[PDB]
């Protein structure tokens, strides 16, 4: 059972996630995710990093980001 | 051939690594290194084929990364060797290692650059290209998010565990193995990668010099682990879907397998075991 889609405005940045196995954007760009065995998950950006939920991992790469582009 | 603690190294041994790591990156060769552990840090899933990290191989896997590396620097310097980091020991952002001399020290506030050392972004040495987070400059918050790094108590528990891995081998798994990446318990590898922050957190850690002095050290707790734990051995040993055997052929190179890389002394010794 893959998670719910998200759309939100987190920090000024316009997070979303949609399932694919999940797929998250930030401003429009993707951004790797990936989801581990006890079910939390890592993005590219914080990848040593297990946060609870794809919406968790999208805010945290805006956080990590600092205003900064995503690059594909 | 001897990988030395960072903290022990000379003025002149400081200089000649610095040297060659920033000459591999002027040659254009140091960027192809980041950029190979990221492809394989996007790739390897619980669910699916691993082959770098949450796997039984994430060990060889890196010992055989850092063995290019170091045969890269060598044909820059052939005195240089890699150097590695206990961060249970040198605990604090006043460690030598963070001095000026050497890697630099932590980010700035505002945007986490790092400002001093020989890669700090406005010497016009150390283009950070291989990216996700578009910015180009070296970039850190030392124990900016977590608090501390771990200590020869943790080090020592994780390093009790006689289980070299265990099914389902991969970040839920329990072991040795699992418990040094970090994913399970007091988290040691994983926790280390985060205190640093910046580039370092991410995919394309390898941007950042410490990642070398960093799994350098991991690279020995594996080491000093076989020598508590004679009797045990690196498995699985034969066909398991998804996950790299003992004696089979590991990924990118594909002419090495784990078993291959098990005896270290094969390739160099530490300064003390
Ligand atoms: O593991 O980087
Ligand atoms: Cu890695
Ligand atoms: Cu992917
Ligand atoms: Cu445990
Ligand atoms: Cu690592």
């Amino acid at each position: 059972a893959a998670p719910e889609s998200f759309d939100e405005v987190y920090k000024g940045r316009r997070i979303q996630g949609r399932p694919a196995g999940y797929e998250v954007f930030v401003d429009g760009v993707q951004l790797h995710v990936m989801r581990n065995a006890d079910g939390s998950w890592i993005s590219v950006v914080s990848h040593y990093d297990p946060v609870p939920t794809p919406r968790a991992a999208a805010r945290a790469a805006v956080d990590e980001l600092q205003g900064a582009p995503l690059l594909p | 051939t001897v990988r030395k603690n960072q903290a022990t190294l000379t003025a002149d041994e400081k200089r000649r690594f610095v040297a060659a790591v920033l000459e591999l990156k002027r040659s254009g060769r140091y960027d192809e290194f980041v950029r190979t552990h990221n492809e394989f840090i996007m790739s390897d899933t619980d669910s699916g084929e691993r082959t770098g990290h949450r796997s039984p191989s994430f060990l060889p896997w890196h010992r055989r990364f850092l063995l290019d590396f170091e045969q890269a620097l060598q044909s820059v310097d052939s005195s240089v060797t890699l150097p590695y980091w206990d961060w249970s020991a040198d605990r604090t952002v006043r460690a030598s290692l963070w001095a000026p001399d050497f890697l630099g020290g932590t980010g700035r506030s505002t945007d986490g650059r790092v400002m001093d050392g020989p890669f700090a972004a406005s010497t016009g040495n150390w283009p950070i290209n291989v990216r996700v987070d578009s910015r180009t400059y070296l970039r850190r918050s030392l124990g900016g998010s977590v608090a501390e790094l771990p200590t020869r108590a943790e080090v020592e528990s994780v390093l009790a565990i006689s289980a070299y891995d265990l099914p389902p081998y991969n970040s839920a798994s329990e072991g040795f193995r699992n418990h040094l990446e970090g994913w399970r318990g007091v988290n040691l590898h994983n926790r280390v990668h985060v205190w640093v922050g910046g580039q370092m957190a991410t995919g394309v850690s390898p941007n950042d010099p410490v990642f070398w002095l960093h799994h350098a050290y991991v690279d020995k707790l594996w080491a000093e682990w076989q020598r508590r734990h004679p009797d045990s051995a690196y498995v699985p040993t034969g066909g398991t879907p998804d996950v790299v055997d003992l004696n089979e052929t590991m990924k990118p190179w594909n002419t090495v397998r784990p078993a291959d890389l098990l005896d270290h002394t094969a390739y160099y010794t530490f300064d003390a075991l």
